[PDB]
């Protein structure tokens, strides 16, 4: 009924009691790698804290330790992911009887230190800040932080408490909690997560017995007691009650509201609303709030649209699920980049970060130069002045040798162009060296639009090129599109597949098609927007409907740095690739509004001038010709319907991409989507979002086609979901 | 049934809050001392009729804290047997305990009850007492709570009211608040507050800037810019007012109301009890209402209020000679101008908050008797009394001239 | 004019002090809960109709501050023209919000209000929000302040109630609050409070010790010995009222109120806005009545108001089925017995705030909803609710059976 145990598994935690009274609790779990918190950790924990309580008289200190590369991570995501509303009193009875078990470690009245060997993340940092004393090994690869917003959820196991306790609600928040940043042993130790640092881990457990032997003599009183357990405690910034926290505290969930842009992602919410509940009330008052707001997010279904993405999903990525299986991993010396752009010259950038030995050529030396000056001013300029390891960007840059067309590109296994999207420039630029590189080189292509089928003509082994299609920044968007053509062998597309995962990136297989699947998608959200403007509707409530959605970029804002002379381009090219297949083209009401924007000399940020206003580089707002050019304010729709015409613009195509057979995996929808195509993450996925759809139609796949067809009832036939949802 | 008269309608001088004459006197006081003043026209009057005293207050914490009603009976040396209760609805307080008073008379269950407001901002400030729909987030975030002076300057957006729009009302305010105390109008009904030994506190309304020039306030910054970058209040209005591009700032400390202390007092009976007490009535209350709308901008409250309260007494626009709504924030005045089309002659003819100031539970039961004057004043018949009310709120009163 | 009926009267259930289970909750939430319950007992109610929500709250401060009754509107998504007012009248507070709900009715102007309380004194204490009348020395050395639980003690010393006498009426509250509980007398009426994800937290009145016997009352200790010696109170009382020599201190943890969470809604409304909603009307308001006396006792308020809503409905202490006052202290309620010589078989039937608790914003909405059931479950037709106010202060409802 109260107890440290829920309501057969094997035991995780390995007993251990010297001479001094010490208990040290190494955790080990057999069935893993890494230590999870799941059934196997809540009934081995909840023996090994019965046992502290029964042996307590001969107890002095207690050592919570791992015997896994790591520390701890986080909970069994395979469980929580199935937790129903139905089950909302299992979720809470269980994070309470979890918390109970740590609240017992913590109020022991004997000192608790935590040896934090490696990555302590979501229930394993809180498992550490249950104790009294952290210790960490100064390593780098051990994060620590509560990640359990990324995947919609909440630091459930205390952590909100604990923070809250320690920080504050605003340093917890800001810092720790709503957006789950991970930290360095240094730079934990810096704000507080950890007390100590050790420089090695064999010197870790040693020095928490040893911490333990100290603080006994020399605070005998206070030992092993919390501040919050102390009389006198007084919570960092305040409580909700004080003056000045009161003062500033109508303006948290505000400023949240800001950050957000209004997204319907309720994790960040109910992180704010149970850390100042919880400010309010007792420690296990607050404990208690915790839980339930943490059910709360676990039975929703945008928890588990994130942890189906977030989790599931890009864990599919990595473990080779696109990659040609039964291929060997073929070695990589010299690369070849032939690109100065901000897009080409990035390119090199996260290539020679890895170690790779580049060599970039941009025409003559000056563009080359240029190119190898985007990294010049950026690779230390605005990076040296950073965390650790600033004076080894040698090995960084040494590699790199930029050069221009009087080098030949000697002994390079790796080719990955990247100039101007032309057909013919693109075939005789690779021509120039197809015979002096490796006789077995990857021959990669950075396009977005182009058929990549008829680019590999322009060579001789077109068994060896593809498509490897980046975004703009390469150092800082982890997507990398890989491009499948007719003759693109399997051995090809698994080199590419092992190379993007060296970058660090993230790589989804497309197989040639028009428009791909990124370029095509994103263009059907942003094609919806236009077609609201020409309907009448004010500009601003379409900025909003996209912001609302959560699109990290409103579509009009889009639409400039997509220049409106390049979609017009896409428009045209389209047309005249249906039409010689044979077919008749059906514009798209949106071709028109860029008509007359083009007609205007609005093209945007570009020239200037295009839905907002530019001047000296900064953007201002939006241009006060819209409602008179597009009579906005005509056309009042429901700011929902404006919301859902853009989010199943792009589910029914991904869907397509899936029937063409572009891609092979929902996983790819997903993950494609929400780091190229920027669709929201609470959605999970531009995939997901059909299966977890939840509107007053209902819930589900079924809800889905039937919101679908009130959208197209109401906006036109191209809502109409496809045959394969079954309708 | 039984109708609802007012007999006496009186309020203090209104002190502002930096170096304020008030500051001094504690809220209890400004009360007890209008209470002396309505024993000094009517000794004669059994104060065991008097059954009920309805008070106003937002900020009910402190000075102001326990039932301030209550302890001004007491303290004043009234019977034990007239009651004493303290109501919140924000800025409406003041006139929501008149209705209510009017209201208790007009169930025959109360025969006289004394309604006013009290406020003492420089001693007891705004947001003192707290609040859940702004201290705690789960209801900020799903109410989506916005100042009101963001949703002022929303409505001036809104409407197209320009910065010089707002100024020139907030100096019209400036001078027909002067002409009214120049010419006598408000000396029969402000009490001026004295100490404990009769010297004198303060006996006008110190807030006014009667030496106001268009240019002057053209030279103010708007007071509410950095509440709403800092804060994200204008971000979050903007998610429910997606259509709007930008949010102008107009409003000023020129265009805004005051912050002030004061407390108001009316006596409300029926005709029985007037009679049996030897009292004249002065106006009788005709109809109230309760309405509102989003409170978001949370200021457009006085317009559906005050279209209810007309249909409830059967008239229209055209039959209201004087239409008083309090003066929060000047686009607030121009909007609920705009909304119904009232001529700006009728609206506000003796000043506003703007000039003398808005001492919150009190400024209800203030302008309220200021429109009791005016009737008799004019000798006309009708007025309506209304004001804006935090979280959308509106309250309405129609008055007729006895 | 208009009569007004209670269509419907809920509340939750109480929970204590010290551990209590309704500590975590907010006060706004235990509102919104009975909100909610009131829309799942009439889905197709047109909640526009509802013109005014009336709570009563005796520390509207923090967690209650801020007029809690809009924050109620505006979190449980009813319409924004639903208005929203929070008063205090101390401990009558909850029934004040009925009888002014219902006058407001009774004047035609008001078509359906919401009326009750709320207070969670485990979250905001009781004396949160100050006051003059304790913390101002001028007033409370005037007024002679003495705390309820002093009055008490002085109740029982002139009136002759032994320490016996009050353990006794508080043996009797726990029987009949027990049986009350067994019978399902309160199961359509406490609403069980629960959580965002529908787990329960609390389903009954958890101050309750159903196990209590005459020889563990007596064990216990005066609770208010050290309030009089230290704060020298009872020297006060005895200053006003000389002819006492000293005062016999009787009341203990036992006999008196209990400190608990709770909030109450009671739905009002004209009979032509009952068939316009398909309502069936419950009761009927007969008659409200306000009084008072003195405030040194401060707890013989119920006497006179009692009287003065009898004579207001023309009826007699026979013509009343049901007497409902709220146990505060036991010598309270032997003393309101005492003086209208009423039957101990008619008085707090099903028990009161000693077994119970006294959620003071909410008390008054509380016995008044017990009342409902209880004259419709022994098909009698008035009850009588009547509760002792801070201040000396005294309030009384009459209703009638429908
Ligand atoms: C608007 C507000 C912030 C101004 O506060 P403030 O800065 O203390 O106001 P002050 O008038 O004392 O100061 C403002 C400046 O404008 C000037 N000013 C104000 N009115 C002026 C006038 N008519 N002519 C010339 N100058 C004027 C002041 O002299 C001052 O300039 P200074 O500082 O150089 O002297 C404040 O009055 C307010 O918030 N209003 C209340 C509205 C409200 O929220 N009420 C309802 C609460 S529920
Ligand atoms: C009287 C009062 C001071 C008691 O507070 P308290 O000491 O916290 O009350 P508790 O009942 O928790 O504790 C009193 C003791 O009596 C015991 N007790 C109470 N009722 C009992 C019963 N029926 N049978 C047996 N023991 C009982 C308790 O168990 C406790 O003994 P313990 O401490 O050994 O456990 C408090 O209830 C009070 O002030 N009442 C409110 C009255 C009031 O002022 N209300 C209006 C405000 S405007």
């Amino acid at each position: 009924g109260s107890s440290h145990h829920h309501h057969m598994p094997d035991n995780t935690i390995q007993w251990d009691k010297d001479a001094d009274g010490i208990v040290t609790l190494t955790m080990d779990d057999p069935s893993g790698s890494t230590n999870v918190m799941n059934e196997a950790y809540i009934e081995s924990m909840g023996k090994a804290v019965d046992r502290l309580v029964a042996e307590k008289d001969s107890i002095t200190g207690v050592v919570v330790a791992s015997a896994k590369k790591t520390f701890f991570a986080g909970g069994d995501v395979k469980t929580m992911i199935q937790a129903r509303p139905e089950d909302a009193g299992d979720v809470f009875n269980t994070v309470e009887t979890i918390k109970r078990q740590l609240r017992t470690l913590e109020t022991l009245g004997k000192p608790v230190v935590a040896a934090i060997n490696g990555a302590a993340l979501g229930g394993g940092l809180e498992i550490a800040l249950a104790c009294h004393h952290r210790i960490a090994a100064d390593v780098k690869g051990s994060q620590l932080g509560l990640p359990e917003v990324t995947l919609g959820l909440l630091p459930g196991g205390g952590g909100v408490t604990r923070t809250v306790r320690m920080f504050g609600i605003q340093n917890a928040f800001v810092s720790v909690l709503a957006q789950g940043t991970r930290f360095k042993p240094a730079k934990a130790k810096e704000i507080g997560l950890v007390d100590e640092l050790v420089a090695t881990v064999e010197e870790l457990v040693p020095a928490a017995k040893a911490w333990i032997k100290e603080e006994l003599k020399a605070n005998p009183d206070g030992a092993g007691v919390q501040p919050w357990d102390k009389k006198g405690y007084k919570m960092p910034g305040g409580t909700p009650s004080s003056p000045g926290l009161a003062a500033i505290l109508p303006s948290f969930p505000s400023n949240l509201r800001k950050q957000l842009k209004g997204a319907p992602m309720p994790a960040p919410r109910a992180i704010l609303a149970a850390a100042v509940e919880g400010a309010q009330v007792d420690f296990d008052t607050a404990s208690r709030i915790e839980s339930r707001y943490f059910a709360s997010l676990v039975t929703g279904q945008v928890a588990k649209n994130m942890m189906q993405a977030f989790f599931f999903d890009l864990q599919a990525i990595n473990a080779g699920g696109s990659r040609p299986e039964g291929i060997g991993k073929t070695p990589i010396k010299r690369i070849g980049v032939l690109g100065a752009g901000m897009m080409g010259a990035g390119i090199a950038y996260v290539s020679a970060k890895a170690g790779y030995e580049v060599v970039l050529k941009d025409v003559s030396l000056e563009a080359a130069a240029k190119g190898k000056g985007y990294s010049e001013k950026l690779e230390a300029k605005a990076l040296e002045r950073g965390r650790t390891t600033q004076e080894r960007s040698d090995a960084l840059l040494a590699r790199i040798t930029p050069t221009a067309d009087a080098a030949d590109f000697k002994g390079v296994d790796f080719v990955i162009e990247a100039v101007f999207e032309n057909q013919e420039l693109k075939h005789k630029v690779f021509g120039e060296i197809e015979d002096i590189v490796e006789p077995n080189a990857i021959l990669g292509s950075n396009t977005s639009t182009l058929p990549i089928t008829g680019l590999a003509t322009g060579v001789k082994r077109q068994e060896d090129f593809i498509g490897i299609a980046f975004f703009s920044p390469v150092d800082k968007m982890p997507l990398v599109e890989i491009i499948k053509g007719e003759k693109t062998s399997d051995e090809a597309l698994a080199r590419v597949f092992d190379y993007t995962l060296a970058i660090g990136k993230t790589p989804i297989v497309v197989n040639d098609s028009r428009g791909f699947f990124t370029s095509r998608v994103i263009g059907t959200f942003v094609n919806e927007a236009l077609a609201m403007l020409g309907e009448g509707v004010e500009p601003a409530s379409i900025e909003q409907a996209g912001s609302q959605a959560g699109y990290p970029a409103p579509p009009l804002q889009l639409s400039d740095e997509l220049n409106l002379e390049l979609m017009h381009k896409i428009a045209v090219a389209t047309r005249k690739g249906v039409e010689d297949a044979g077919g008749t083209y059906q514009p798209h009401p949106a071709e028109a509004v860029v008509e007359k924007m083009i007609e205007l000399g609005r093209s945007g940020r570009l020239k200037g001038a295009g839905f907002y206003e530019y001047a000296d580089g900064k953007r201002s707002g939006l241009w006060p010709g819209l409602r008179e050019t597009f009579k906005s304010g005509s056309s009042q729709p429901p700011l929902q319907d404006m919301i859902d015409r853009m989010l199943f613009a792009e589910a029914l195509e991904t869907q397509k991409c899936l029937d063409e057979g572009v891609l092979t995996s929902t996983a790819d929808a997903n993950i494609g989507s929400i780091m190229g195509i920027g669709f929201p993450p609470w959605t999970g996925g531009s995939a997901q979002f059909i299966v977890g759809y939840s509107g007053p139609a209902g819930t589900g796949k079924a809800a889905f086609v039937a919101r679908a067809r009130e959208l197209a009832a109401a906006y036109g036939d191209r809502f109409l979901p496809p045959e394969s949802l079954l309708s | 049934s039984e109708e609802a008269f007012i007999y006496e309608a009186i309020r203090t001088p209104r002190g502002k809050q930096k170096n304020g004459s008030l500051h001094e006197v504690k809220p209890l006081s400004l009360v007890v001392g209008l209470i002396d003043e309505l024993r000094k026209r009517h000794p004669d009057l059994d104060e065991n009729l008097i059954s009920d005293v309805i008070l106003g207050c937002v900020s009910p914490v402190g000075d102001q804290g326990g039932d301030i009603a209550r302890a001004a009976v007491l303290a004043s040396g009234m019977p034990v047997t007239s009651g004493g209760v303290q109501l919140n609805r924000f800025c409406a307080s003041g006139l929501e305990a008149v209705n209510t008073a009017a209201q208790k008379v007009r169930s025959g269950w109360d025969d006289l009850v004394l309604a006013g407001g009290v406020e003492s901002m420089s001693r007891v400030p705004m947001g003192s007492d707290g609040g859940a729909m702004g201290l705690d987030p789960a209801t900020n975030y799903d109410v989506m709570f916005v100042p009101q002076s963001i949703g002022a300057d929303l409505i001036a957006t809104i409407e197209g009211f320009s910065r010089e729009d707002v100024d020139a009302y907030a100096l019209r305010s400036q001078q027909k608040a002067a002409e009214a105390w120049s010419g006598g109008y408000f000396a029969k009904s402000v009490v001026p507050v004295r100490d404990q030994n009769g010297l004198l506190i303060l006996d006008h309304d110190e807030h006014m800037r009667p030496d106001t020039t268009k240019e002057g306030l053209a030279k103010l910054k708007p007071a509410f810019e950095g509440l709403a970058a800092l804060g994200g209040f204008d971000d979050v209005a903007l998610q429910k007012y997606h259509w709007v591009e930008k949010i102008n700032h107009v409003h000023t400390g020129g265009n805004s109301s005051g912050i002030v202390d004061g407390a108001a007092l009316v006596m409300i009976g029926s005709a029985a009890a007037g009679k049996l007490q030897g009292l004249t009535p002065r106006a009788r209350i005709v109809a109230t209402a309760t309405s509102g709308a989003d409170p978001v901008i949370m200021l457009t409250g006085p317009t559906p209020a005050t279209r209810k309260v007309l249909d409830r007494a059967g008239l229209t626009v055209d039959d209201i000679d004087l239409f008083e709504l309090n003066e929060a924030f000047a686009s607030v005045v121009l909007k609920f101008q705009k909304d119904l089309n009232i001529p700006d002659e009728k609206l506000n003819v003796n000043g506003g908050a703007i000039a003398m100031g808005h001492p919150l539970g009190a400024t209800g039961a203030m302008i309220l008797g200021t429109m009791v004057d005016e009737l008799e004043r004019r000798n006309a018949r009708r007025a309506l009394i209304t004001l804006c009310i935090g979280g959308g709120m509106g309250v309405a009163t129609i008055i007729e001239r006895v």
